[PDB]
């Protein structure tokens, strides 16, 4: 996930919004993650969120 | 086995989810600092 996060850093920067509330942030994030289920493990999602 | 979907239009699913008044934080001696006002 760090690979896919760095290689296309657009998603990285749009997650770096300091002032913006984080509910939409985590929504966006998990959503992009479980867009596919190659991430069956949920604890990774818990950590990153 | 990674989410290689490359559907970053999923960012669209979120972008589409989206009067300016600031606040004096400190003042004195004729100078004032104003928090907020993102488009001044």
């Amino acid at each position: 996930f760090s690979r896919i996060l760095d290689v296309q850093p657009r998603l990285a920067i749009l997650l770096g919004d300091c002032a913006v509330p984080a509910e939409g942030r985590v929504r966006l994030l998990r959503k992009v993650l479980e867009r596919a289920d190659s991430t069956v493990n949920p604890v990774v999602v818990a950590l990153l969120s | 086995t990674i989410p290689a979907d490359d559907i970053q239009s999923a960012i669209e699913e979120y972008v589409s989810s989206f009067e300016e008044v600031g606040t004096v934080v400190d003042a004195g001696d004729g100078i004032a600092h104003v928090e907020g006002l993102p488009s001044v």
